[PDB]
């Protein structure tokens, strides 16, 4: 799962050539965090 | 700037040793930068070239 730039879309794409978001036209793409627990010390 | 540059250098003839080459160049125009995209043509911002 991917987060593509100023459009809003899921890009989902694990492809090598797949880069470029879908319905778009820019190839900029970002990880997007799951639900995952992290500890920390205050 | 440009203008200035490009109208400062003259082209002379062309003569490899009847027919003759002479150039000429006219008024300078630029365009605003575009991302050439596959798919179609794009806005382009300096952040976008800064990640690309
Ligand atoms: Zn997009």
């Amino acid at each position: 799962t991917y987060v593509c730039g100023d459009c809003g879309q899921e890009n989902t794409l694990k492809s090598g050539d797949v880069i470029q978001c879908r319905e778009c036209g820019y190839r900029i793409l970002y990880k997007k965090r799951t639900r995952r627990v992290v500890q920390y010390e205050a | 700037g440009l203008q200035n540059v490009f109208q400062s250098f003259g082209e002379m003839l062309v003569e490899p040793s009847w027919r003759y080459a002479t150039v000429k160049f006219g008024e300078v125009t630029v365009e605003k930068p575009t991302f050439f995209s596959d798919d179609k043509e794009l806005e382009f911002l300096p952040w976008h070239a800064r990640l690309q």
